[PDB]
């Protein structure tokens, strides 16, 4: 009977910024309420629960939920998020004599962009370790505001936007890869470029 | 003043079978419901003249209650045993009473969650209904894992709520 | 009304 | 800890599928759920305390055995290409606390004659790249694979990497019409400049690919599909 509901299926925010996921449920007199956090390749972990009181439940890594008996919600905010914060995050509730089973959200899938520091924008050209007339175009160090968008050819392939971190130095870099089997490095990514780099 | 209290009760019986619950409701000290699972049709009923005027829905919802409250008791007994090192033909009652007290005006005065193993208390939430108390060691491990999975506010729940409203009506009914 | 334990001992 | 094997399983439409899950913790509740997109987590069957079976919302299809306090099976005895998914084991000693294992992906074939091990390449930094961010970016490309069950990893003189490394986070369709089309799937390495250029450094592209069992039966003439690890490499160039 019990129906949980998150409004947003895909959340992107810029790092340390101010982060809420909305959770509104059907009523209970009842409510056990809980946010599961889901990072990439593995399962879900208990993040926050509520069964009653100080209807404030505060997380020690910056998160916290707030239960609104009037709203009938749970909403998940974080003052500043970190970017190891992106993951698919799970509100779930249980009500009396079923307190066991729960019920899920569908989830929301929250990407953290990474606050580039220095865009300097390039497409560059990548040549096989085999066989040197294969090669592949790889647009790389956009800052997070611009947006790759898919081929118009269809047999053209572009990935989408791939943020990479050498800890070793903390450095984060964007990326999209294209290839195709007329075929260069200007004519491919015929979406939104920044004009200020290198070829 | 007043006072709300639930005593549930279940004894394992020996090997093969399932255990005996019974389930007992008293306003201010006087019985007004019950639960028995001997009986040819286990559900709830009254005890007093009073909880007869309540709807038939009332009495499934808390004979459904009953009826997991069962379950809890079956698989909590074979915990017990298990923290204790008892072989598995003894059999064993294991008792779970709760309720509360409430003042003269309405508000809640004083709130009981307590466990007794075959007899010996086992573990009760104490006064301020945050903390636990736990007699011996097996308690202990109890006390823990309810520290960590926070118990006390799950049951702070009832008594802060259910407990009180439910205390006020039947109390309507006097 | 009963309540529901629910927590395993 | 909850944990489940296998963690990959591939079968056909017809096959016979068993999920393990085994729980450290000695919790009384056990869950067996899939997560599909757009559906998120659906409860399949579960189970309170050794011996107990309880219905789930989507119980069609499966059957679950609770043997011990620890150990919990999930049945897939006549497999569906509906039932591939990912599935989760939990346990729990508490209202609404769960404990999620790892996860188990399963795929289901409708045929098994588009079923296709990946091709792999590792395409070389740019010279351009080198001189401008004093960076080297190396890319590797796996495709042509049916079906999307694939894992990619780099390897730096034998120790796998972690650090600069970013993968598609999900496959693109190399023909998006067909509804058995291939994948492709993309990675990016990006080490220090005067790393790659060392002759000494040795550069890894592997691409676990699950596909037909060795028992498995096949009746087509070309190689056969199976499980198998397909790897591309590069050395370090100094030039």
């Amino acid at each position: 009977a019990q129906s949980v509901t998150q409004p947003d299926a895909r959340v992107t925010v810029s790092e340390g910024a101010s982060l809420q996921l909305r959770c509104k449920y059907s009523y209970s007199a009842t409510p056990y309420l809980f946010w599961y956090v889901q990072y990439p390749r593995q399962g879900l972990q208990m993040l926050l629960k509520y069964y009653s009181g100080d209807p404030v439940v505060q997380g020690v890594n910056g998160f916290e939920a707030e239960f609104s008996k009037s709203d009938s919600s749970f909403h998940l905010r974080k003052a500043s998020v970190h970017w190891s914060d992106s993951a698919v995050y799970f509100c779930a509730v249980s009500a009396k004599g079923t307190g066991s089973k729960l019920s899920f959200g569908k989830g929301a899938k929250l990407t953290v962009s990474p606050n580039i520091q220095n865009p300097d924008p390039a497409v560059y050209q990548l040549r096989d370790s085999k066989s040197s007339d294969k090669s592949v175009c790889l647009f790389t160090d956009f800052d997070s505001q611009t947006n790759v968008s898919q081929s118009k050819d269809s047999d053209v392939y572009i990935t989408d936007k791939c943020v990479l971190d050498m800890r070793s130095m903390d450095f984060k870099s964007n990326s999209a890869v294209a290839w195709s089997n007329d075929f260069a490095c200007a004519n491919a990514f015929n979406n939104s470029i920044i004009p200020e780099d290198t070829f | 003043p007043h006072s709300m209290r639930y005593y549930e009760t279940a004894t394992s019986r020996r090997g093969l079978g399932e255990p005996r619950y019974t389930s007992v409701g008293y306003v201010d000290d006087k019985e007004f419901v019950r639960f028995d699972s001997d009986a040819e049709n286990p559900r709830y009923e009254p005890q007093v003249p009073w909880m007869e005027q309540e709807g038939p829905e009332y009495w499934e919802r808390i004979t459904q209650i009953a009826k997991g409250q069962e379950q809890w008791f079956r698989v909590n007994l074979r915990t017990l045993l298990g923290y204790y090192n008892q072989s598995a033909g003894g059999t064993h009652t294991l008792q779970w009473m709760y309720g509360c007290d409430v003042g003269s005006d309405g508000r809640l005065l004083r709130g009981y969650e307590q466990f007794a193993y075959d007899g010996c208390d086992y573990i009760a939430l104490n006064e301020d209904l945050r903390t636990w108390t736990a007699a011996d060691m097996a308690a202990q491990i109890t006390r823990r894992k309810w520290e960590q999975a926070g118990a006390a506010e799950y049951y702070r729940a009832y008594l802060e709520g259910e407990c009180v409203e439910w205390l006020h009506r039947y109390l309507k009914n006097g | 009304v009963p309540y529901m334990a629910e927590f395993g001992m | 800890a909850v944990t489940q094997s296998p963690r990959n399983k591939v079968t056909v439409t017809g096959g016979n599928v068993t999920l393990s899950c085994r729980q450290t913790n000695s919790h009384n509740y056990m869950y067996w759920y899939r997560q599909d997109t757009g559906h998120g987590l659906r409860l399949i069957h579960y189970s309170y305390g050794a011996g107990n079976l309880q219905i789930g919302d989507v119980p069609d299809g499966y059957k679950a055995t609770r043997t011990t306090q620890e150990d919990f099976f999930l049945l897939l005895e006549l497999a569906s290409p509906s039932q591939t998914s990912l599935y989760f084991c939990a346990s729990s000693d508490a209202p609404g606390q769960l404990y999620f294992g790892e996860g188990s992906k399963l795929t289901v074939l409708e045929d098994l004659k588009n079923v296709f091990p990946p091709e792999v390449a590792v395409f070389e930094p740019s010279e351009a790249e080198i001189s401008h961010t004093q960076k080297a970016t190396l890319v590797c490309l796996a495709t042509g694979f049916y079906p999307d069950h694939v894992e990619l990893s780099w390897w730096v003189n034998g120790k796998e990497v972690h650090s600069g490394v970013c993968t598609d986070p999900q496959p693109l369709k190399e023909q998006p019409a067909l509804n058995d089309s291939r994948y492709a799937l993309s990675s990016r390495l990006r080490v220090s400049a005067t790393f790659w250029q060392n002759p000494r450094n040795h550069f890894r592209c592997q691409v676990q690919f699950y596909g037909l069992s060795e028992n498995d039966e096949w009746t087509q003439d070309r190689a056969k599909p199976v499980t198998q690890i397909v790897s591309a490499e590069a050395w370090g160039r100094a030039d």
